């Protein structure tokens, strides 16, 4: 029953809200990603479905996060992306226009998060081998 | 205000027969979210109410599948399979979307 | 302070993509295959977003092309177990039939007769048939033949595939999402107010028409106009409306069905003898609601090129038959009719129904398509056909600074337009899941 | 952000040392993945690169230079210098200290990030 | 070579077996779930096949069992949904009899589990954060 | 850019360096893994390779290793595989050499491996039961 | 040694239509692993060197969108989109593949 | 040169040459194209 507390909402149905109350709600979005011709077509989309699914776990694995919606990482932010308040961005902007914003700039901490997991396993690797 | 209608108002029966109950609502219950909320009650004579069906189609724990329920939008049903001895009492089709929260006038069962 | 980068999962961030989608139905012969197609949800959901808006821009949307390629492909592939007429290229000689034949009517039938194979490639039977004017060229009684004798040799459609366009749905696959405009005056672009998401789009029924549109969707409270570029002459102007106008077309010869054994397992389905009276097809239409609704349309229209002009409608130019005149097969009959009475007033600032004639054709080949034709066969007893008509495709008669008498013309083409007006509250788009932000969360090292 | 400053005498006589420093401050000189240099402009010529640091401790000197060019660092300080010997008329230029990328193990990453403010020195007496 | 000691059956050869028993043959049964016309037809197999693992992968993913066969949660065990002994379960009844029993309630008990998951992945985040 | 620091290489580029440099660029490797009758040929070879990177996961998964590149296990490694010392393997050896002396001997360390997985589950499990 | 050279020497333009300039290298910088490391760099006249775009075609942070640059093997170009009248001064292409590390001649850009 | 058994006489030899020769090759006839209607839709191209 709908309240003065929370709310349910439906599949992207957050996507119009802020940050902070969009991240409420990542669990809905992710449990839903999953005549020859025709059979064709319609193998191709599944693969294509099963491809781009995989894809996204692949790169999720490579980071220090092997499954979680939710994960930190060790690097610190960088102004020179956004520069923007901390309190301004979850709670005063939604996801689209934040993503908008970090879509010239999303190659690079992608390549940092892998450096600094690559680092920090070796670094791992070497502590645990001198027992 | 979203008032619910039930029909029929008196539905004299006996055992071992199918029985239905209809409830309708004057403003659809169809939430935005593309959710549906209503829920059956039940109240014996004299004892506090106790529900039965939930979220239109979804059985509750420890109540008998004899009782079932179907419906979408403004029109919504509760069809016995096989009706006993100890189920006389009201009946209520309560919602929990629009405020203020509101109930049926109330079906009542009795031994034909 | 120090700020730390973390990655989310599972964000409603989304971004425009082309994708094929599949189509779903009720899952109950027709024409349209509908064997490929799922079984359609039992109770769609339709989830509505708040504070959100989209850029919609139709006349570019993939799903237009995709539903073209769609009906193409069960188009063909409900012609292909039907029978080849190749042995129907013969000499045939006809005469003009006299029994009851009208002013108008005469001249328009012709009793023809021709020597034709049998099972048996040993023998021939003579038999007789009867074939409109314009599936038949005099070569220089006299000798005639069809006229895609010298283009190229089609099959004939299978008797019991019928042409009722069932409605069909498209959902969209795992991973992908379609957008509805919920706003009841939605331009044909621009950002869209209310967005709503859906998952299975609703029933679009794939009829086919050239001038109007009909059997369609009513636009919701009010005349809309749309076009790309208004401005550009050479652009085709949709017009929707809001109330529909009743008519009723029928053909009142009762003619008979033949079949001729033309091989082994093959029958040809030639027209008998008509009994009865002949008479001109013909269809009707109430003067007073098309008054009505063409006065609607220049109260709307008039607001984009100014209230002093004055506009002024016009019959087509002239062309191939299929776009000068109103096509739309219905009980199995293609018919043709000429819309010149429905656009013959002008509009100057501040007995009950009107008929057109109508005529009929056998070798149709649909589209633009001049290698691959059709044959319809002939439909026993007499045919009757009441339709919705909710749409008109305009086009504009190029002219100098006259600021005045805008003159229109009907005329539709491509039948991506027809669905064109269908699927423009749509656009399919593609889920990111995958999302970044930064937080005070560091790691904890071990 | 990282800011680079070189340090040293803007006056040198000709046929002796010439020392020079290059100061840094926002990052550290041990970084994982960057290496230093040391270029000078000199008028008409062009840019000429004399050395550079790794940040492993290998020096590195170009072939015409190799028998001229030494530099070494200090660590504890976060800063390194540059030692030039058999100085001559023609070596009077605007010496600049910059940081350029490393090519790492898993990515390549190429291009002088920052470089510093310039000092002309003058072989005259 | 069988004996006395521990046997090893076959695949799925633990079903008669007592739940107890049957817990632990539970990687031989993980570890197996891996003419155009005909193509269409194998093709479709084989892409079912995946789908139905990557949608167990996924439900394990969303819980915090992305990667083992044994895990344990933190929801209780409300006893109106069985009322039975702990030890008359694993030791005097199999998995097909036990599933037969707790089908009516498995999609209650899947979506506490993911409900309880997520609010416990935001309560570490928020813990995290103050280091 | 390229010096006397570390190198870039490329996609199976190190495969000619000794083990103990190659085993730092195990990320480049993991990364890139991922007219009827053409539509047959090229889904059948996205679906092979689908198949493929499936495999290597779940057999990941049934080891300790589900999500880590680099990860350590229990079980020793017996002399009888490979007599040879440690340093003259990282450091004087190639992965292709190791790989085809070890061929005959992979199947045995994997069984090793998922059994020593498995005890340890039910040890875990068995010792968090306490709580 | 690997020596790079420009083309033209001088650039003279007025604010209102495009610019290009050139730059190629005697030897080939597409190294042995597969990428290429030719960087371009803008002077002042009495300032220090900015790197406008790294890799041949990537576009430095906090560098207008207004520069790009294109290239493989061993012809390479430096186009602007759009110039305005800040943009007087120097242009240096350098490699760093290649030991000793080059760097063009310069080409100036000035009002017509 | 190129064999899979240079010994073995059964075998083709492949050579490859380091430097090309030119071919001119030509039909000095100065034929014409003729088609021929042999149905509906379709025709044949013969020889004028
Ligand atoms: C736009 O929408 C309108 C709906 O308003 C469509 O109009 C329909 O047109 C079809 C023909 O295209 C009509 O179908 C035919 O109706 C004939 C009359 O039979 C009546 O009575 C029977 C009793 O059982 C009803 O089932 C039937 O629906 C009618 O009420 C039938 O005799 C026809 O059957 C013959 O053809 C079919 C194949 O089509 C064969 O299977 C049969 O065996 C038989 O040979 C046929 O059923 C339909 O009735 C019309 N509807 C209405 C409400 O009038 C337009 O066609 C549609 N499209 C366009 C372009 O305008
Ligand atoms: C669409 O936009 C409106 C306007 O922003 C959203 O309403 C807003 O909802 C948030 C809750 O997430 C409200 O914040 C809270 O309001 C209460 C009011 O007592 C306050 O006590 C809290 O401290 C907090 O500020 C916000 O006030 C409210 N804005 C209004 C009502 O103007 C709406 O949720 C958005 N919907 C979607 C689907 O994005
Ligand atoms: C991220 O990068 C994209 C390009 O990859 C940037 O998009 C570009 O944005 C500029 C504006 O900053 C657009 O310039 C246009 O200039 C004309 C003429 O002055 C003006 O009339 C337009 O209104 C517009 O400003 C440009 O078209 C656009 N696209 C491209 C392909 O360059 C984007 O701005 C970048 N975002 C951030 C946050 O850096
Ligand atoms: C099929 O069901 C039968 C029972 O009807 C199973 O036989 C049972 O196997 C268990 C194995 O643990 C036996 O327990 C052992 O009993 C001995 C003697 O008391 C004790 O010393 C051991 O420590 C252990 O407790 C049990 O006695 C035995 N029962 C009978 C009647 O033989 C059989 O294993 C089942 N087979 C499959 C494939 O599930
Ligand atoms: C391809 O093979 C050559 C020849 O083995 C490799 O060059 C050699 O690489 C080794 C390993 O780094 C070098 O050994 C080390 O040299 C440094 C001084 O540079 C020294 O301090 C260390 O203690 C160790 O000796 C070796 O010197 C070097 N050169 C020669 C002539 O052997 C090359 O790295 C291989 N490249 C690839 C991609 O596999
Ligand atoms: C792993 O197993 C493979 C196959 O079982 C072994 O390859 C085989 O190794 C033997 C040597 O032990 C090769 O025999 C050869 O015989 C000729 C004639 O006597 C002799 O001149 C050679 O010097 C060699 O001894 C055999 O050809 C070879 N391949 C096959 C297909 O059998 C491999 O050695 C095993 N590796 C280890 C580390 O055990
Ligand atoms: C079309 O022509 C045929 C062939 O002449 C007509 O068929 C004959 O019509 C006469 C007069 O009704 C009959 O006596 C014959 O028995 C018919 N059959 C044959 C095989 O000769 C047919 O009636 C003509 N139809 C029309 C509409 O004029
Ligand atoms: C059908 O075939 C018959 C038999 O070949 C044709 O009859 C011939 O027609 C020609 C031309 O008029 C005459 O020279 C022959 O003498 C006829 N032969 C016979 C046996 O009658 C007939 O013309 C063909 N066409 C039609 C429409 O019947
Ligand atoms: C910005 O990136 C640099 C990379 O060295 C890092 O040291 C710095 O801490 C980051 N930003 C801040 C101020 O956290
Ligand atoms: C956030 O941004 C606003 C707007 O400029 C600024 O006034 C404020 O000081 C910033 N910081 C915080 C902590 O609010
Ligand atoms: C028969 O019809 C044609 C038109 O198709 C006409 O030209 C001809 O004159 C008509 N002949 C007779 C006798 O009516
Ligand atoms: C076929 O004949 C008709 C009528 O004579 C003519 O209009 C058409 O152009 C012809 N087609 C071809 C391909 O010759
Ligand atoms: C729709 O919006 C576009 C963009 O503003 C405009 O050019 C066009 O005229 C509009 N059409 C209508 C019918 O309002
Ligand atoms: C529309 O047509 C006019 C000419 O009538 C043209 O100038 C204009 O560029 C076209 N496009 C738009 C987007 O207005
Ligand atoms: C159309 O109108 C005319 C008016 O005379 C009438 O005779 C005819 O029967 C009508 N046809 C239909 C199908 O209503
Ligand atoms: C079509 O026929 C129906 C029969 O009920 C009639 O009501 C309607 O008015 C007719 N329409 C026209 C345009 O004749
Ligand atoms: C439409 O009806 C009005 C009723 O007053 C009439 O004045 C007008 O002339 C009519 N227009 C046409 C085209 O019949
Ligand atoms: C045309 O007339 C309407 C009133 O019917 C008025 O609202 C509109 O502004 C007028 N158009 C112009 C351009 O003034
Ligand atoms: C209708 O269009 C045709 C085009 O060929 C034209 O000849 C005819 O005159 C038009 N009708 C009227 C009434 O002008
Ligand atoms: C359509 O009807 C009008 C009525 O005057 C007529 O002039 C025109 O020629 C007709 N169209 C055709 C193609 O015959
Ligand atoms: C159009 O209207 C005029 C009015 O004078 C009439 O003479 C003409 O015949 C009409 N044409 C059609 C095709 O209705
Ligand atoms: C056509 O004529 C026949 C004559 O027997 C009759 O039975 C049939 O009903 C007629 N067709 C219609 C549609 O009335
Ligand atoms: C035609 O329009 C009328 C009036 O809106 C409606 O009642 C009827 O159902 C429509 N018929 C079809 C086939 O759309
Ligand atoms: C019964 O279920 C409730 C959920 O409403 C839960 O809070 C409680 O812990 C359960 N009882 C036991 C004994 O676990
Ligand atoms: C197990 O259930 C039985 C009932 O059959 C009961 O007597 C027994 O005490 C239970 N065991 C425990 C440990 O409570
Ligand atoms: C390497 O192993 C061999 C044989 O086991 C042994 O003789 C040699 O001493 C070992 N080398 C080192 C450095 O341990
Ligand atoms: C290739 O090398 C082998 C081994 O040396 C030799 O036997 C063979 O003759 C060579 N091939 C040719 C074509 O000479
Ligand atoms: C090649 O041919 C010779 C005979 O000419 C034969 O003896 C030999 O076995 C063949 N194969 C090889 C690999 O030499
Ligand atoms: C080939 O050479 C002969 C020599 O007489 C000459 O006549 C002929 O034209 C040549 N052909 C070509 C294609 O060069
Ligand atoms: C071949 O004959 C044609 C005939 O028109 C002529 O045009 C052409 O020039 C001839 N070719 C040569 C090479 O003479």
């Amino acid at each position: 029953a709908v309240g003065i507390g929370a709310v349910f909402l439906g599949f992207l149905g957050a996507a119009g809200s802020t940050m902070g109350a969009a991240s409420m709600t990542l669990t809905v979005q992710a449990r839903n990603l999953l005549l020859t011709v025709w059979g064709i077509k319609q193998l191709q989309a599944r693969v294509l479905a099963v491809e781009r699914y995989l894809r996204d776990q692949q790169l999720l694995g490579i980071w220090g996060c092997s499954g979680k919606l939710i994960c930190c990482t060790n690097v610190p932010w960088n102004s020179s992306w956004s520069n923007r308040n901390l309190s301004e961005i979850w709670d005063n902007m939604t996801w689209l226009q934040w993503d908008k914003e970090i879509s010239n700039y999303t190659q690079i901490i992608y390549g940092l998060l892998e450096e600094s997991q690559n680092q920090q396993e070796k670094n791992e690797q070497d502590l645990l081998a001198l027992d | 205000d979203a008032v619910l209608t039930q029909s029929p108002l008196s539905l004299p029966i006996t055992p071992g027969e199918p029985a239905s109950i209809s409830c309708r609502s004057s403003q659809s219950l169809l939430h935005t979210n593309g959710e549906t909320y209503l829920n059956w009650y039940q109240q014996k004579t004299g004892q506090r109410p106790r529900l039965l069906i939930s979220q239109v189609s979804k059985r509750e724990i420890g109540v008998p599948d004899r009782f079932s329920a179907s419906g979408a939008g403004s029109d919504f049903t509760l069809k016995i399979s096989r009706v006993e001895a100890e189920d006389v009492g009201l009946y209520f089709c309560g919602q929990g979307l629009h405020w203020p929260r509101t109930f049926g006038q109330g079906t009542r069962v009795d031994i034909k | 302070e120090n700020l730390w980068v973390t990655v989310y999962y599972g964000v409603p961030v989304w971004k425009d993509a082309e994708t094929t989608l599949f189509c779903a139905s009720d899952a109950k012969h027709n024409v349209w295959a509908t064997h490929a197609c799922v079984p359609t949800d039992p109770n769609p959901q339709e989830i509505h977003l708040e504070n959100v808006t989209e850029e919609f821009n139709m006349w570019k949307n993939n799903m237009v092309e995709q539903m073209h390629t769609d009906i193409i492909s069960l188009w063909d592939q409900s012609l292909k177990p039907c029978v080849k007429l190749t042995p129907l290229c013969v000499t045939l000689q006809c005469t003009n039939v006299t029994n009851n034949i009208t002013d108008d009517m005469r001249g328009e039938l012709k009793n023809c007769s021709f020597n034709m194979t049998t099972e048996l490639r040993d023998k021939k039977q003579k038999v007789y048939s009867l074939f409109y004017r314009l599936d038949v060229v005099q070569i220089n009684n006299k000798e005639y033949r069809l006229i895609n004798c010298n283009t190229s040799a089609c099959t004939q459609a299978c008797p019991k595939v019928s042409f009722e366009p069932i409605p069909i749905h498209y959902c969209a696959p795992a991973g992908f999402a379609i957008l509805k405009c919920k706003d009841k005056k939605f331009n044909g672009t621009g950002p869209c107010p209310s967005v709503s998401t859906v998952q299975c789009t609703h029933g679009i029924k794939p009829v086919v028409s050239t001038q109007l549109l009909l059997n369609g969707s009513l636009a919701e409270e009010e005349v809309m106009i749309r076009s790309e570029n208004i401005t550009n002459n050479a652009k085709n102007i949709l017009v929707q409306f809001n109330t529909p106008v009743q008519i009723n077309c029928t053909r009142p010869n009762n003619n008979t069905r033949k079949s001729i054994r033309i091989g082994p397992g093959q029958a040809f389905y030639a027209t008998g003898d008509i009994i009865g009276d002949i008479r001109q097809a013909h269809c009707n239409v109430s003067k007073a609601t098309w008054n009505e609704t063409l006065g609607k349309v220049v109260k709307q229209l008039r607001k984009h090129f100014g209230n002093n002009t004055i506009i002024r409608f016009a019959n087509s130019s002239g062309g191939d038959l299929e776009v000068t005149t109103h096509s739309f097969n219905c009980g199995g009959e293609f018919f043709y009719c000429n819309t010149s009475g429905l656009f013959n007033s002008t509009w100057i600032s501040n007995n009950d129904s009107i008929t057109l004639p109508c005529r009929i054709k056998q070798i149709i080949n649909m589209w633009q398509r001049i290698g691959q034709c059709m044959y319809a066969p002939p439909i026993q007893g007499v045919i009757r056909c009441v339709s919705n008509i909710t749409g008109l495709i305009l086009t504009r008669d190029g002219g100098s600074t006259n600021s005045t008498t805008e003159t229109f013309r009907p005329g539709g083409g491509d039948m991506r337009d027809n669905w064109r007006s269908e699927l423009y509250k749509y656009k399919v788009v593609k889920i990111e899941p995958l999302g970044v932000a930064p937080t005070r969360c560091k790691r904890r090292v071990v | 952000q990282v800011q680079l400053q070189e340090s040293g005498p803007g006056l040198v006589k000709p046929s002796e040392t010439l020392s020079l420093t290059c100061g840094v401050s926002g990052d550290s000189i041990t970084r994982n993945y960057y290496y230093w240099h040391w270029i000078r402009q000199s008028p008409g010529k062009g840019l000429e690169g004399l050395g550079y640091i790794a940040y492993t401790g290998g020096t590195d000197y170009s072939p015409s230079f190799k028998s001229r060019v030494t530099i070494s660092r200090d660590t504890s300080k976060n800063q390194f210098s540059l030692k030039l010997t058999s100085v001559t008329v023609a070596d009077t230029a605007v010496y600049f200290c910059a940081r350029e990328r490393g090519d790492s193990y898993i990515y390549s990453y190429d291009g002088v990030d920052f470089w510093g403010q310039g000092l002309l020195v003058t072989v005259s007496s």
